[PDB]
């Protein structure tokens, strides 16, 4: 029901061996650019470098944050993208590099998948089986705790290590209870009593589970993704109870803390034995910090010591500027508003400006959006004042338009409610000749 | 039991697994 | 902060309860213990069986006849609403504690759902802490993480996916614009454009005037990206 | 009598309004149910992050041998009584005596994993190492045995 | 307020009435400059009393509006 600034952008809408399509993914025209994040999409699906950068350098409104966008939906959800503006950085709890520094590590993602083997049952017999005593002494000795369960269209009875009596006292699983018991683990966690004796006491404060489907047995494989920040944040944390840490940790609110060296080191440590293991792989993300230009020559310093860093993730810019100083500079001016030394670590990408019947397309396209039915003489005159003063005053003069069409009991738009909306809202330039 | 002895059976399976009124109130 | 206060979510809570005034209680105890319980309204009474874990509960509350409980099936916590204006009479001076209240009417057992209209910026920061409801008043929440507020953005998409959650969006009027500075506007040119963005009214009297934080002279004190994305009245 | 039992009831009667007047801003039903952890449970809960994420408490249990070889310092100058009086639980603070007696109560019940790190900063005992190293001759001795 | 005199608590008048202790109001006798009085208090203003660690002959303050005594 929403209709945000970028709904539209679907995906960049190449195909397998080829280029991009004139109208496809909501984008139209600017080919190169979509060729270039698509080249550079594949490159981060490829996995295998850190540190690359891309500049997305054009004049306002040149679809440079639609195509960040783009870049993140073709990647996808499943790959970590950390959207983050450049005017962010400056925090007031901790230093600016502190900031980077843990968006960086935000931007790299792993993904952790464990198969896992279970029984699951509510209880029914429960019967030790006695056994010889190795060691004799006339005492009970029993060499397997015995279990049988029941689930919808399955029931099976189990041998067990004695060990599990040790279990079932702590957890006090009792006839009727419905269990949670892993295969390898020795564990058990109960969770409920059965629906079935729900009836046998009108009161009762504990929750009646409905008794688990399928054969007793069940193989589940479960996926997570984490990032490295989370991880990090979580580790530097305490556990959080009773004990007097977790007291002072309440009494004193929680800021932002310069995480050290060290427990990054321990973190990636643990990482890479995981991953060794084969249980967990990596997913490097993208990082896009739009209005590069508001970032201090300081924090520009320390992008290019970052870059460097051995796990970094792609680093997707966006300037509107031309030349101008670097803020944290005096008197360097530089194109965009990135300083040299970072632009000689980075690349640019052009974005061009649009014809009049580019105009019409992305307004046609976006009144479609917006489920608005437009003329095609009110669509040329939107597409000339579009070209007039502002495409996005257009795009933005757009939903008034439909109001005032709505307002007549008219499910079109008409030149007459386009003409009313230029009168009742004035334009950037009309209003700088005021 | 320290003697070599067997326990009780029933107190042997409740270990390896783990009347009156009390309280009575009415509104006068 | 200020534009998560502009958008608002409403929330729907589906609560089961029983409420009356226990008439009698009797528990017998050896082995486990087993007590029945009776409990009127001011149109029914009915006797209840107590399981165990209830009859904890009732203990661990120290409830006693005549006194109007609440009890939630689902989870059988067991809250002391008051007591009669009949055992008033009882005492010359009164515990903090105690409450007189009225029999309540109707069936002993009632569904009833409540709506909830709870700020984007208010959930962030009660799920941020342990205690984010206090600094809900306070104002000391400080810089929650950005992974707390995609997680919120994730959990308030499967509420109202799910149906239970409404979004009601509204008006951001920022008075006196010119005295924010060119960060501000340059953070405020991409968060105009997030799905949960709000409707920003601006109301500004400086004419041709110096952007804060630049070295030269702006329309109205605004970079040009940011009126680009806006309409001028 | 009967005027003073009803000012007495009206009195009752004022008390008990505003008692039951009182109402929270947000129910903690409500703090429940923005704070729930949606539908998760430990049936898919990720056992590899007991181990991937460590607390500070395990951090400080399981990293013992570095905090017994490396705390040296000690305080150079302390004073007993500030531990009690900075906490307010002297014999003659504004503190009540019941509300002190629960709070030294509360800390003795209360259990501290960072005690290792007290103690060791408290008193600089040195340990069986020193026998080999207080003695220079012993020293030698080591080395060419 | 007043000098309480006697303080004499008393239980339920059946054991099954109550959990516990069972202790029923408390007794209370208050003495003023125009005369005493004998008031019967809740046991939750018992537990106050015995809370501030009152004994006969000091003078006391009782809340009612609260419950809170001094
Ligand atoms: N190639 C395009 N296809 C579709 N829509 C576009 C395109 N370029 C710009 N837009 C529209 O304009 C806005 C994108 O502008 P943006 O990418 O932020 O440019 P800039 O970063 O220069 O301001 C979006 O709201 C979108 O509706
Ligand atoms: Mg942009």
């Amino acid at each position: 029901t929403r209709t945000a600034a970028h709904t539209h952008i679907k995906g960049l809408g190449l195909d397998e061996s080829g280029v991009a399509k004139r109208v496809e993914g909501g984008f139209v025209g600017q080919i190169e650019a979509r060729e270039a994040c698509g080249v550079i999409v594949d490159l981060i699906k490829a996995k295998k470098m850190s540190g690359r950068a891309i500049l997305l350098a054009g004049g306002p409104s040149t679809g440079k944050t639609a195509l960040a966008l783009a870049i993140s939906q073709e990647l996808g959800p499943k790959v970590p993208f950390c959207p983050l503006v450049g005017s962010e950085l400056y925090s007031v709890e901790v230093k600016k590099t502190e900031t980077l520094m843990e968006n960086f590590r935000r931007a790299i993602g792993l993904r952790i998948k464990e198969t896992k083997e279970v029984y699951e049952g509510e209880v029914t017999e429960l019967t030790p089986e006695d056994a010889e005593n190795p060691l004799g002494g006339y005492g009970k000795t029993i060499s397997h705790v015995i279990v049988g369960l029941k689930s919808a269209k399955g029931t099976k009875t189990l041998r067990l290590d004695p060990t599990i009596y040790e279990s079932i006292q702590r957890e006090k699983v009792s006839i009727g209870d419905v269990i949670y018991i892993e295969a390898n683990t020795g564990a058990v966690k109960r969770v409920g009593r059965s629906d079935a004796y729900a009836t046998e006491f009108d009161l009762e404060t504990e929750e009646y589970v409905p008794l688990p489907k399928g054969e007793v047995h069940k193989k589940k494989e479960i996926v997570q993704d984490v990032t490295l920040h989370d991880l990090d944040v979580a580790n530097a944390r305490p556990q959080g109870g009773q004990d007097v840490i977790s007291m002072m940790g309440q009494l004193l609110k929680p800021k932002k803390t310069e995480i050290t060296e060290k427990l990054r080191q321990e973190v990636n440590k643990v990482v890479a034995k995981y991953i060794d293991q084969g249980v967990a792989e990596l997913i490097p993300g993208v990082l896009f910090i739009d209005e590069v230009n508001m970032l201090d020559i300081e924090i520009f310093t320390y992008l290019n010591k970052a870059l460097e860093s051995n796990i970094a993730p792609v680093v997707v810019l966006a300037s509107n500027r031309g030349m101008t100083t670097v803020r944290g500079t005096e008197d360097v001016i530089s194109p965009h508003g990135v300083p040299p030394d970072l632009i000689d670590r980075l690349l640019i990408v052009r974005t061009l400006p649009y014809d009049k019947d580019e105009i019409r397309t992305i307004i046609e396209r976006r009144a479609t959006v917006e489920r608005l039915q437009v003329e095609s003489s009110a669509l040329d005159l939107l597409a000339t004042m579009g070209t007039e003063t502002s495409l996005r005053y257009a795009l933005q003069l757009l939903a008034p338009c439909g109001i005032l069409a709505q307002t007549s009991n008219r499910k079109e738009i008409v030149v007459n409610d386009v003409n009313e909306a230029k009168l009742l809202f004035l334009d950037a330039k009309r209003s700088t000749k005021i | 039991d320290f003697p070599n002895a067997p326990p009780n059976l029933k107190d042997f399976n409740t270990n390896l697994f783990g009347m009156k009124t009390v309280f009575h109130s009415i509104l006068p | 902060q200020a534009f998560r206060k502009s958008i608002g979510i409403k929330i729907k809570e589906e609560t089961e309860l029983i409420e009356g005034e226990v008439v009698e209680i009797q528990i017998d105890r050896s082995g486990h213990k087993q007590g029945k319980l009776t409990i009127k309204t001011t149109d029914m009474e009915t006797i209840y069986e107590l399981g165990n874990k209830m009859i904890d509960g009732l203990t661990k509350e120290k409830v006693l006849a005549g006194d109007v409980i609440s009890i939630d099936k689902a989870s059988g916590k067991i809250t002391k609403l008051g007591r009669s204006f009949a055992r008033s009479r009882d005492y010359d001076a009164m515990g903090a504690d105690t409450r007189f209240v009225q029999c309540p009417e109707g069936e002993l057992q009632k569904r009833k759902t409540v709506v909830h209209t709870v700020s984007l910026h208010e959930i962030d920061v009660i799920n941020s802490r342990t205690q984010g409801f206090l600094a809900l008043f306070t104002g000391d929440t400080g810089e929650i993480r950005s992974e707390v507020r995609d997680q919120i953005n994730t959990k308030v998409a499967e509420w109202k996916e799910e149906g239970k959650a409404e979004i009601v969006p509204g008006v951001l009027f920022i008075d006196e614009v010119h005295m924010l500075d060119i960060e501000c506007f340059s953070f405020i040119n991409r968060a105009l454009e997030d799905e949960f963005a709000p409707i920003v009214m601006m109301a500004t009297n400086r004419g041709v005037s110096k952007t804060r934080g630049t070295n030269y002279k702006s329309p109205h004190g605004l970079p040009l990206d940011l009126l680009d994305r806006s309409i001028i009245i | 009598k009967l005027e003073g039992t009803v000012d007495m009831l009206n009195f009752l009667k004022m008390v008990n309004k505003l008692r039951c007047d009182r109402r929270p801003i947000f129910g903690k039903n409500l703090i429940d149910l923005l704070t729930k952890d949606r539908r998760v449970k430990y049936d898919k809960s990720s056992i590899i992050d007991n181990e991937l994420i460590k607390p500070l408490q395990t951090r400080v249990l399981d990293n013992r041998k570095i905090i017994d070889t490396f705390a040296v310092l000690t305080p150079s100058a302390v004073s007993l009584d500030m531990r009690k009086l900075a906490l307010g639980l002297n014999d003659d603070s504004s503190v009540g005596e019941n509300t002190r007696l629960k709070v030294m109560q509360n800390c003795f019940e209360v259990s501290n994993p960072l005690h290792q790190l007290q103690t060791k900063l408290t008193i600089a005992f040195p340990d069986k190492s020193l026998l080999q190293y207080d003695c220079g001759k012993l020293q030698k001795l080591a080395i060419l045995l």
